[PDB]
């Protein structure tokens, strides 16, 4: 996939790397933006924070 | 007091655990690591034992049975000493209910009697009547071979093993007169009997020597000390107050040793022999005159060649005397072993003779040695010992039949005591069962069966697990193992279940 | 160490399958267990002992629901289920070694287990529901490891004839839920009536006035009740009632459910008996009653017939059956060791250690029996080469059916699949 | 210990989901006190909401897999599981570093504009 | 006891032999190991690492006693028997908890190692009798892989021919008779390996003395050989034994011969080496004791004791004797080589390190082991994994024929040689398990042949282009010791360690 013409994807019935097109797996292209803009905005909240004082125990 | 016994009857069961194993010719062996660091591995019971040394006093009692059982008979080593302890073990529970350990000792000897005369009846004299000269040699030999790896190869093996008694004298037999030496590498089929001796061929190096190995008559010679100039330890250092005097130093063993080089010449010995290291000066004159000498021999090879031609051995090689020599038919060296090893062939005064063995590994020829050996001793019993019974279990299983029936019609506490020193008895043909992977507990009771129809010659068959008659087996052994171990055994049991007290002084 | 706290665990699950081995068949080692409230109980049962063992473990518990299904589903196995799936953990402790990750581990029992089956449909014989001579000596043998023996004859027809009634064509799963067991003190073993209307737990009411019979009854005849003067109300309007009905039987009568109602006592027993409901949703349940004197009797025979019903229940799921003893676990690794070359990479050396974990349902129960361990099973291997299905059990009427064996390698599959899933446990409330 | 508990911490508790990822991923055990309350399943989300967890680092991941379950609900697993890979490679940055992380941060906006 | 020493024994040679397993093949790990007597040197001999080993315990002293036999008849196999009689060992564990006494196990593989035997001699091919111009090349690429790990490697094309001529020359054709004590390996420092020459002689490690002797010998007239002299008798005045406290009579005579060299253990004077220098007759001093016994055989003379009989043709002839400057060394060493074939062959390396010296010595004495097994059996058989693999097979396939209790142990005996293909693979990179399925399905469905693991990188199967064969003696001589091995372990149930004082 580095320089050009990859169609090649991950297939776990064979074993090996295969082309996913004649396979026909595809994944929701709003589960992509939503996973990458949570996990990104995630990140954040933990970064962002320097100091974590310990919690009241119950 | 009481305790002492029963601390000495399991003293006994760790040094009869380690014995066991090592009963019949398919049983395991002991490891043993000496302090000299020497490992020594084999199936023969004696040495194995005398190995041990154990510091408790009664389990010295077994390794005294041990050489007297070596000596006068040489078989059945193991087997005495594992019947010996068994009346120990079985004696045990008997001692917790009260009973005084005087009686159990004496029932043991009611038992012993009666066994005497049953030994008589079962042993049967027999040389000429169906068989032969060469067909009891040959019969007997591959019983001892079989269940083992040379029995494919057995068909040769027979034939070597029949000359090499005969060789000697029928009256007067001794199993170390034939030798026996690993060669590593060849065949193990390529083996030939030889009736002289053989040496090591301990010279690696090389560039000398040259001389045709075949010889017509050659003369053999002894001599005591080490005749030689060339020395590759030592060596001499020369200060004086010449120059030119530094060489003359080295030179005072000329004379003397430049006369002895042509008193061989006036002799004519063809043979050479020191059992110390020889340099090559003595190698050099004996070119030419066809003469064979070998250097480095061992103590115990010239003790053969002595009594090889009847000579003797002398210090010097002057005063010499021509009843000294000897001289043999035939000699010859032949690449046998992928080397060169020397050897005696034709020598009618002969009273030792070497086996050679071949084979891949010096650890298969190991086990072909110690087979070898127990085919030797059942023929060096057969000769002057004439009665011959059914070994093998055999007998063993008569012994113990026998004896329920006479307890049976004794009156007292002695009624228990022989039931259970037959009962004692089974102890022998069940460990050779377990020691060749058969089930002990399904043929001793099927064999029990057929035992009882008063065929007393039904043995247990060694190669494929059945109830069987040694007497088609040609499974044999001589009537004075059965006599020997019997009263071995009973006086070493009785006197250990007698201590009562283990006194140790130290200092 | 992710993978080390999954081995403890297998470690774990070995050590309850070994303590249930020597359970396994007649002749097995029974099992002490003494319960913290002080009750001792004993029996070689496997499901009985797991139920009472209160395994604090949690990966061990799978083998409680695992057998509580062996017993639901098949309803006999639940001792070889545990060993069988003992036998893949252990053969998955040298797997992990290697460096083989549990997914290809339980993806490879999903093909060997409808493999096994496939293979095990080809030897066994095929029967139908018409032959009511085999029926009747099937259900037979089970009821040979019973105190009753010559009393079994009479129970064979009562459990083969209340099954074809409700067995039709394509029934598949057969709930034996509904065929209740009735248990009343009095009577003996040979005298049982069928009553495939419906069979209640009580009696009627033996105040004055009932009626305690009535004809073409429900405008209601009959009622059930789950005063003394609600009794006298209903006397004059000609109405049956039935009170104390049990909370427990409140659900039965709901699935299962009238031409003649009446009360028909043999002795002591005062019950009320339905017949030809007629109803097109609902179908037609039949309860067996059993009559005996001593509490032991009834109680034995319980669970002698139960197990009579799950062999038959078996048979009307999946037809076919073959001779039990491990006979077919014999050839079936057997044929799988020589298929295994068929196959390519690391699934090729799984086949080899599964034909080798089946061969241990076999051994067990030539170790129970006295027999050597070792020597019996090389006679399995010599005599199944030359015949086929002949070792001989058909002679001693030892009948296992090919559901039993179906069900208990498709259990251990998604038993030892749910084990080896788990990486990792902690603190959750 | 403040960057370890968001990180080793997280790591930790991010793991117990990590290989629950996919059909084809591990499974886990939630057991409690009594052991007898206990259940098995394959969601992402339950085993970290049942499981108690007194890292005050790690309740605030619990809040913010709430968003996704709300505005869509698909996928709440792979959003942990992302994210708990990029604490690993955060981590890696800082030790190695000791700056303020808000410089990275501002990094992950820029190479996250490249990806949609 | 029982339970006690036979589990034990199982758990004491896992843990040595899993230790060379990292370093077999030629992909393993060159050990550092230094002798007590000095020498220092890096090579991935098993019989070398082994024999270093000291401990304790009784189970794995075993392994040495059997090396050192081994190391006799082959010497290079002795990483390939302690491995695949470790894997009986495994096999054999099984066996016991299911109730099979040991002593089965040793009877088990002794009929299933005699069963393998003729199923590789089916499938065994043979040189000569297939293609004859083909044996040079075989023995020539048969060292190359033992010396591709080394620097040798550089050089090989060269020094493959050097290994070829010096085991002919101590063989016979139809006897086929070797002893390694008729190949001798020496070397000193300096220089490099280029200018190594195979000698068909002994080193004798002489300068010629004085450096006025002549460094070469004459044939003096078309004379027959060269005439040496071998004498335990040196040329000096003698004495009695009686006291402790004649020049141009012993010389004469020895010029009588036409003798050039005269041969003495201890070392001469300057006087007495001036007598010599005038009638151009070199002196030996020091002499080592490997300097005869054998190789004089082939010059085909005679053997005089005394200057009295010395003449022309009694005197042992060689080809010549010359003294050749070997880089900076101060030594100036001689090499005698001989036109007939002789008995005993002395391989000359040289090396710019004393480390480097070392390490092409064994390695090449390696090499001479290889062609030692190759010139034994005409018959060789494909290895790198393939031998193995087909005998596994074989055995695997007659197991369900033969019945009885054997029929386990004939199973155990098929998986057992399933440990060396595995082995190699892990070591080359690969796969153990899938190409351990994968060699027998090419071996089945396609065609019968020998396909082992690949030993130097490659994308396919079918190694058999390569024209990669092992000796059938030599993979014959494994199986045998590694079975006696495995049978010779079980026949001890008890370890017996004494203590010190």
């Amino acid at each position: 996939i580095y320089n050009g013409i990859s169609t090649s994807g991950l297939d776990l019935n064979n074993g090996t790397i295969a082309d996913m097109r004649q396979l026909g797996i595809v994944e929701s292209y709003k589960l992509k933006r939503a996973v990458v803009s949570s996990a990104s905005e995630a990140a954040e909240v933990l970064l962002r924070v320097d100091n974590i004082i310990r919690a009241r125990p119950r | 007091g009481k305790g002492q016994i029963i601390s000495n009857i399991n003293a006994c069961v760790a040094v009869q655990e380690a014995l066991k194993p090592t009963l019949g010719p398919l049983g395991s062996d002991i490891l043993i690591v000496t302090s000299n660091q020497k490992t020594t591995i084999s199936n023969d019971g004696a040495t194995i034992l005398k190995l041990l040394d154990v510091v408790h006093p009664a389990a010295k009692t077994l390794v005294d049975i041990s050489r007297a059982q070596d000596a006068e008979v040489g078989d059945g080593t193991t087997s005495v000493t594992i019947l010996a302890g068994e009346l120990m073990k079985e004696a045990k529970p008997f001692l917790e209910e009260g009973i005084s350990s005087h009686l159990i000792m004496k029932g043991y000897r009611k038992a012993v009697s009666l066994a005497v005369e049953k030994i008589n009846e079962l042993a049967v004299d027999i040389t000429s009547e169906k068989s032969s000269g060469r067909e009891l040699l040959e019969r007997c030999a591959r019983t001892a071979m079989s269940s083992k790896l040379i029995h494919n190869n057995a068909d040769f093996f027979v034939k070597m093993c029949v000359d090499a008694v005969l060789s000697l004298d029928r009256n007067d037999l001794d199993d170390k007169l034939i030798g026996i030496k690993k060669i590593p590498g060849g065949a193990m089929e390529e083996s030939l009997f030889i009736n002289g001796v053989a040496f090591k061929k301990t010279f690696s190096y090389a560039g000398f020597e040259q001389q045709p190995k075949k010889f017509n008559n050659p003369k053999i010679l002894s001599l005591n000390v080490e005749l030689e100039l060339k020395a590759e330890k030592d060596n001499a250092e020369v200060r004086v107050e010449h120059v030119e005097d530094y060489q003359a130093i080295v030179d005072a063993e000329w004379q003397l040793i430049f006369e002895k080089l042509r008193q061989v010449e006036e002799t004519g010995a063809n043979i050479v022999l020191s059992k110390l290291p020889i340099g090559d000066l003595a190698t050099q004159f004996f070119a030419d005159r066809n003469i064979f000498c070998a250097g480095r021999v061992s103590a115990d090879d010239m003790n053969r060649v002595i009594q090889a031609v009847g000579g003797s051995i002398q210090s010097t090689t002057s005063d010499i005397k021509p009843e000294h020599l000897g001289t043999c038919a035939l000699f010859e060296e032949m690449q046998i072993g992928s080397e060169r090893y020397n050897l005696f062939q034709g020598c009618p005064q002969a009273k030792t003779c070497t086996l050679l063995l071949r084979g891949g590994a010096e650890q298969v020829i190991a086990e072909v040695e110690r087979s070898l050996h127990d085919a030797i001793m059942i023929v060096k019993r057969a000769l002057q010992n004439k009665l011959i019974v059914a070994g093998g279990g055999a007998t063993e299983m008569e012994v113990s039949k026998c004896l329920r029936d006479y307890s049976k019609t004794i009156a007292g506490k002695q009624q228990m005591i022989i039931n259970a020193f037959a009962k004692a008895l089974e102890v022998i043909p069940r460990q050779l069962c377990e020691n060749a992977g058969f089930d002990a507990i399904e043929i001793l009771n099927k064999l029990r069966l057929a035992h009882s129809k008063g065929e007393k010659w039904y043995g247990v068959v060694f190669e494929t697990e059945n109830i069987g008659d040694n007497f088609a087996k040609f499974v044999w052994e001589p009537a004075l193992v059965k006599i020997n171990a019997l009263n071995s055994a009973t006086e070493a049991t009785n006197l250990i279940l007698s201590v009562d007290e283990t006194i140790t002084n130290k200092g | 160490k992710p993978q080390e706290v999954r081995k403890a665990n297998i470690i774990a699950a070995r050590s309850v399958a070994d303590a249930i081995r020597t359970s396994l068949g007649p002749k097995g080692m029974d099992k002490m267990i003494k319960t913290s409230r002080g009750e001792i109980i004993i029996s070689n049962d496997g499901h009985t002992i797991l139920k009472q063992m209160a395994i604090l473990h949690p990966v061990a518990r799978m083998l409680v629901e695992v057998s509580a299904a062996q017993d639901s589903e098949a309803g006999d196995g639940t001792t070889s289920v545990v060993i069988l799936t003992g036998a893949l953990l252990g053969a998955a402790e040298r797997l992990l070694n290697k460096g083989i990750h549990p997914t290809i581990i339980a993806d490879s029992f999903q093909s060997a287990a409808k493999r096994s089956v496939d293979i095990l449909l080809e030897m066994c014989h095929k029967v139908s529901l018409s032959d009511r001579e085999q029926l009747v000596r099937a259900a037979s043998t089970s009821l040979s490891s019973k105190i009753v023996s010559q009393y079994s004859s009479f129970l064979a027809p009562l459990a083969v004839d209340s099954v074809l009634k409700i067995s039709d064509e394509n029934s598949k799963n057969v709930d034996l839920n509904d065929i209740r067991l009735v248990k009343k003190v009095g009577g003996t073993i040979d005298d049982t009536e069928m009553i495939d209307g419906v069979v209640l737990t009580q009696t009627a009411i033996k105040s004055a006035g009932g009626p305690t019979r009535k004809e073409k009854a429900k405008k209601c005849n009959v009622l059930l009740i789950q005063n003394d003067l609600a009794l006298h109300f209903l006397s004059k309007l000609n109405i049956m009632v039935v009170k104390d009905i049990e909370r427990e039987e409140i659900e039965f009568l709901s699935k299962g459910l009238a031409d003649l109602v009446e009360e028909i006592d043999s002795d002591g027993s005062k019950i009320v008996r339905v017949t030809g409901i007629r109803n097109n949703n609902a179908r037609p349940t039949v309860s067996v009653v059993i009559r005996g004197a001593n509490n032991m009797i009834i109680d034995e025979t319980e669970r002698s017939l139960h197990d009579a019903l799950c062999v038959i229940r078996c048979l009307v799921k999946e037809r076919g059956l073959i001779a039990g003893g491990g006979a077919p676990e014999i050839e079936i690794s057997r044929r799988l060791s020589k298929e295994a070359r068929s196959m390519e990479g690391v699934q090729a050396f799984i086949w080899q250690e599964f034909a080798s974990a089946l061969e241990v349902i076999p051994t067990t129960l030539a170790e129970n029996a006295g027999l050597n361990s070792i020597k019996v099973v090389t006679e399995l291997r010599s005599k199944h080469e030359n015949g086929e299905l002949n070792d001989n059990t058909y002679e001693e009427h030892i009948l296992q059916p090919v559901l039993v064996s179906t069900s208990a390698i498709t259990l251990a599959s998604e038993c030892v699949k749910s084990i080896l899933r788990i990486d990792d446990i902690a603190f959750s409330r | 210990n403040a960057r370890l508990s968001a990180f080793v911490g997280a790591i930790a508790v991010g793991d117990l989901v990590k290989s629950t990822l996919g059909p084809k991923g591990m499974d886990k055990l939630l057991q409690s006190a009594s052991s007898n309350t206990c259940m098995v399943t394959n969601d992402g989300a339950t085993i970290l909401k049942s499981i108690p967890l007194d890292n005050p680092a790690a309740k605030v991941l619990v809040n913010i897999s709430k968003v996704q379950d709300d505005e869509v609900g698909d996928g709440t697993t792979s959003v942990t599981v992302l994210s708990a890979e990029l604490l690993r490679e955060a981590e890696k940055l800082i030790d190695q570093s000791k700056i303020h992380p808000q410089t990275i941060i501002e990094g992950y906006r820029l190479a996250s504009a490249a990806a949609l | 006891h029982g339970l006690e020493a036979k589990k034990s024994h199982i758990l004491a040679a896992r843990s040595v032999a899993s230790i060379i397993k990292t370093s077999l093949g030629p992909r393993g790990l060159d050990k550092i190991l230094i002798s007590p007597d000095g020498e220092i040197t890096i090579t991935n001999d098993g019989a070398t690492i082994l024999s270093q080993m000291e401990l304790d315990n009784e189970i794995a002293k075993l392994l040495v006693q059997l090396s050192k036999s081994q190391d006799d008849e082959i010497g290079d196999g002795t990483t390939g028997v302690v491995v695949l009689a470790s894997a009986l060992l495994d096999q054999a564990l099984e066996l016991i908890q299911k109730g099979i006494h040991p002593i089965k196990i040793a009877n088990g593989f002794d009929e299933a190692a005699k069963l393998a035997i003729s199923k590789l001699e089916e499938t065994c091919d043979d040189i000569s009798a297939s293609n004859d111009e083909l044996f040079r090349d075989f023995l020539l690429r048969a060292a190359k892989t033992s010396l591709g790990s080394k620097i040798v490697s550089k050089d090989h094309d060269r020094f493959a021919e050097m290994a070829v001529e010096a085991v002919i020359n101590v063989m016979d054709k139809d006897r086929k008779d070797v002893d390694f004590d008729l190949i001798k390996m020496q070397g000193r420092v300096g220089g490099s390996i280029s200018d190594s020459k195979l000698i068909n002689g002994v080193i004798l490690d002489k300068d010629f003395s004085h450096p006025q002797m002549p460094k070469c010998v004459l044939p003096k007239e078309g004379s027959d050989g060269v005439k040496l002299a071998i004498l335990t008798c040196p040329f000096e005045p003698p004495k009695p034994k009686t006291k402790h406290k004649k020049f141009k009579e012993m010389i004469d005579d020895v010029k009588k011969a036409g003798a050039d060299v005269v041969i003495c253990q201890w070392g001469f004077d300057d006087e007495a080496n001036h007598l010599l220098l005038q009638n151009d007759l070199p002196a030996v001093r020091w002499v080592g004791g490997q300097e005869l016994e054998h190789i004089a055989i082939s010059t085909n003379g005679r053997i005089v004791p005394r200057f009295q009989d010395l003449s022309k043709d009694k005197l042992g002839t060689c080809s010549r004797i010359y003294e050749q400057e070997f880089g900076t060394t101060k030594d100036r060493m001689l090499i005698i080589e001989q036109s007939k074939e002789t008995k005993t062959v002395t391989c000359f390396v040289r090396g710019s390190n004393k480390m480097i010296v070392d390490e092409a010595e064994r390695a090449l004495h390696d090499s001479l082991c290889v062609v030692r097994n190759l010139v034994k059996d005409s018959r060789v058989v494909y290895g790198g994994g393939a031998a193995e693999v087909t005998m596994s097979l074989a055995v695997s396939e007659e197991a369900d024929k033969q019945r009885g209790i054997d029929q386990y142990a004939f199973r155990g005996f098929a998986q057992a040689l399933d440990t060396i293909p595995m082995t190699l693979a892990e070591n080359s990179g690969l796969d153990p398990i899938g190409t351990l399925s994968t060699l027998k399905s090419k071996q089945l469905k396609e065609k019968i042949s020998n396909i082992g693991v690949d030993c130097l990188g490659y994308g396919s199967n079918d190694m058999k282009e390569l024209f990669v064969v092992d000796p059938f003696i030599g993979k014959k001589q494994q199986i045998l010791l590694a079975t006696q091995l495995c049978r010779m372990i079980l026949k001890i149930d008890n370890v017996i360690i004494s203590g010190k004082d």
